[PDB]
């Protein structure tokens, strides 16, 4: 369907390694999204072509309210492009790089919203997702959470079935696959854990800037829990930390159901949760639809300026 | 607080 000149080129999001992000407009109907535009030769030099394709397929095959959707996959000559839906909220990173902690009721709105999106990728997908993080988090213009990044998804994975890749990002990678562990799909529950202990205690739950010494806190410490912490949080983010998958909350036959199930989430009508009837905590304070404030001035300040990937090309139609 | 993140596979 499309093509790089089907899109004006507004604002810079962010920019690593592989490319970048551009808030676009859509000249045919208006529309801002947010593309992603990956360097070929970067992909094919760091062996991340599978990666690509894997990210993909899981955006195209993917339909729920908490995971980023894909309208638009094309390539040219050197480059690949995601036209995926804008989330002006910015991620989670932004925030607790500002906050510092959420309240529990915040978080427990964000982790509500989590389990339910890796609830279908584990149940409804067969997919295990294994980079939860705060950077691939992101909020839409109502507060809700937008999970992104499925380039490190294992695809096909049943429930107990297992995987092998050393993969993740080394501060949220879980015991067993720092053991180097055949795991599971409760890997995720982990960096649930992470995520939640990170929203609520305001740091990690295990750091050092040395890799060797982080593996080693992953695999010895038990976690610190700061006193302003409630009980039924406390036990949320023990039963999310146990070391063992297989006495990890959500580490069961019955995967999410448990973590559903935990009194932390008490209150919760995960019905409610899927058909977004629960009043969001924070909504994203913009003042156009190019308001970028929830993106780093380091980017957004910035102007704008070999192979064929096979069945990479996509567009949407409901 | 802590620096961005960097994802990666072996
Ligand atoms: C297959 C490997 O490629 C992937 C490796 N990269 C990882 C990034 O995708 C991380 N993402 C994490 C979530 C936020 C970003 C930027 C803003 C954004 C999206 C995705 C959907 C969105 N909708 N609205 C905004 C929006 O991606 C960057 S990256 O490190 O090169 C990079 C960085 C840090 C920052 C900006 C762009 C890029 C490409």
């Amino acid at each position: 369907r499309v093509t790089m000149n089907e899109f004006e080129y507004l604002k810079l999001l962010g920019k690593g390694t592989f490319g970048k992000v551009i808030l676009v407009k859509e000249k045919a109907t208006g529309r801002y999204y947010a593309m992603k535009i990956l360097k070929k030769e970067v992909i094919v030099a760091k062996d991340e072509v599978a990666h690509t394709l894997t990210e993909n397929r899981v955006l195209q095959n993917s339909r729920h309210p908490f995971l980023t959707a894909l309208k638009y996959s094309f390539q040219t000559h050197d480059r690949l492009c995601f036209v995926m839906e804008y989330a002006n909220g910015g991620e989670l990173f932004f925030h607790l790089s500002r906050e510092r902690v959420f309240s529990e009721d915040r978080a427990r709105f964000y982790g509500a919203e989590i389990v339910s999106a890796l609830d279908y990728l584990h149940s409804e997908k067969n997919v295990v997702y294994r980079d939860l993080k705060l950077e691939n988090l992101m909020l839409d213009k109502d507060g809700h959470i937008k999970i992104t990044d499925f380039g490190l998804c294992k695809e096909g994975i049943k429930d107990g079935a297992t995987m092998k890749t050393f993969c993740g990002t080394p501060e949220y990678l879980a015991p067993e696959v720092l053991e180097d562990n055949d795991y599971g799909r409760a890997v995720d529950w982990w960096g649930l854990g992470v995520v939640m202990y990170e929203m609520m205690c305001g740091r990690l739950p295990f750091y050092n800037q040395d890799h060797e010494k982080l593996f080693e806190l992953i695999l010895m410490e038990e976690i610190r829990f700061p006193r302003t912490l409630g009980p039924e949080a406390k036990s949320l983010l023990s039963g999310l930390l146990k070391k063992d998958p297989k006495q990890r909350l959500g580490g069961g036959s019955e995967d999410a159901k448990e973590i559903m199930q935990h009194r932390f989430f008490a209150g919760i009508v995960w019905q409610h949760v899927y058909e977004k009837k629960l009043s969001p905590p924070f909504k994203p304070q913009v003042t156009s639809e190019t308001d970028t404030r929830y993106f780093d001035e380091e980017f957004t300040a910035q102007m704008i300026t070999r192979p064929h990937f096979p069945q990479f090309d996509y567009s949407a139609s409901s | 607080g802590r620096p961005r993140t960097t994802s990666f596979a072996e």
